[PDB]
């Protein structure tokens, strides 16, 4: 039973030519969102066909979207679809279609134009957000080093995602989701002061009724731990003692049989 | 035996149990904060009756040490 | 990418070009080179302006977006949001999906493929089931 992600609750509009669309997203006990897509088509084209050959704009799970040079006095329709990591059948949920047309009666809100900021410099490429009287760095791209910090800076200055070709390292704080990973050394690390490095199936804990695998270092008791199997049939190992619930077989029949000659019995 | 701990840096802190298990020549445990601690150790032995358990007067190491960070 | 661009190539000057092929593997055969082919820019060389139309780079205070013309329409391939630095890469297939993206707000980097690294230092090698039909291992 996979619960698809919940579509954005509401849509608002801001205009300047340029048109901005931002959608609020709230979710509970549902699939987490990983990407947001907006599709915009002309209303007449929508009547002719349903969202087919409709230009789409994709964002990295950012609520606000910007359309530059929107058609003037032309009807349009939009939908915002949340994207999750589930199966294709319920991977994506789309919001309710909302029509919209640029009109002389629509108030012009140019505040969003000033509230952001980007700059192209020989030294780097940098994006900023206007916060009161100051500007906060969003992402940086240095010229001397191919370092790309992504995300609003922490109060202590810790960037969420960091890169370093100099050390040939890709540094990401948080989580990484990939279909597969190929490597030569899965060296688990106790990155935090009190972390517990381990490899396991999601939502599995040692000495638990779940049916997963758990392997890692238990910093609480400072001993390695292991568990493979369900609640009843399992291979559970603690540094002090090992327990194997399931039936165990050692060797194979005729393991030490003479190859040149067989065996037999007679009376 | 059960082993308790208390951060001695502050004037008064509540003793906290961190290890429960059989008494051994050497005891290993982790998952403790960074502050300097005082350690008391007590042993509990079960009377033939399941309910009643005989404990010990808490013995405390005179030395006080910081957790190896 | 299967193509490359050289901006402001010198005119009336000969040049020689080789195309490498780098792949994961032993250092001895880590790379493979294309056949050497020289070129010259001259009036005898026909000019093809077709390639200018397809590519497109959009730079704005709001964001930086790269776009490609398909069927006489811009198609977004990667966007770099100026606000919050939301980044997604790769062409959109069927419903808009970017194979690679980075979410600083949720501190999650999403990849729809494989990641290759000599070493990985992670404190939780959680073995999830994403598609739901593939048993993870």
């Amino acid at each position: 039973n996979f619960v698809p992600p919940a579509a954005p609750i509401n849509i608002v509009f801001k205009a300047a030519y340029d048109l901005r669309v931002q959608w609020d997203w709230n979710r509970g006990a549902g699939a987490n969102v990983r990407e947001f897509v907006l599709s915009y088509i002309d209303s007449a084209e929508f009547v002719r066909t349903g969202w087919t050959k409709a230009q789409k704009i994709n964002v990295g799970a950012a609520q606000s979207a910007t359309i530059i040079s929107f058609p003037w006095k032309v009807e349009h329709k939009f939908k915002v679809s949340s994207i999750a990591w589930g199966p294709d059948a319920q991977d994506v949920t789309d919001s309710a279609v909302q029509t919209f047309i640029l009109n002389e009666s629509t108030p012009l809100d140019n505040s969003f134009v000033n509230e952001t900021g980007i700059e192209v410099n020989y030294a780097y490429i940098k994006g900023k957000i206007k916060d009161g009287s100051t500007w906060k760095q969003t992402f940086l791209i240095d010229a001397a080093t191919g370092a790309i910090n992504i995300g609003l800076l922490d109060a202590e200055g810790k960037a969420p995602i960091s890169f370093d070709p100099v050390k040939k390292i890709v540094n990401v704080d948080g989580s990484v989701i990939t279909k597969t990973i190929n490597a030569a050394n899965f060296v688990m690390t106790n990155l935090t002061g009190q972390d517990n490095p381990a490899i396991y199936t999601q939502g599995k804990t040692w000495g638990d009724t779940k049916s997963g695998i758990w392997m890692g270092m238990d910093n609480v008791t400072a001993k390695p731990k292991l568990d493979i199997g369900n609640a009843t049939q399992y291979i559970r190992y603690d540094g002090n003692i090992l327990r194997i619930s399931s039936e165990v077989v050692i060797g194979t029949p005729n393991g030490d049989i003479d190859i040149q000659t067989g065996i037999q019995g007679k009376q | 035996c059960t082993i308790e701990l208390k951060d001695n840096s502050n004037a008064n802190n509540p003793w906290v149990k961190y290890y429960v298990g059989a008494l051994m020549p050497t005891i290993m445990f982790g998952g403790v904060p960074i502050g300097s601690y005082k350690v008391r150790i007590s042993g509990q032995i079960s009377l033939p009756d399941g309910v009643t358990i005989d404990s010990s007067g808490y013995y405390e190491y005179p030395n006080v040490f910081e957790v190896r960070y």
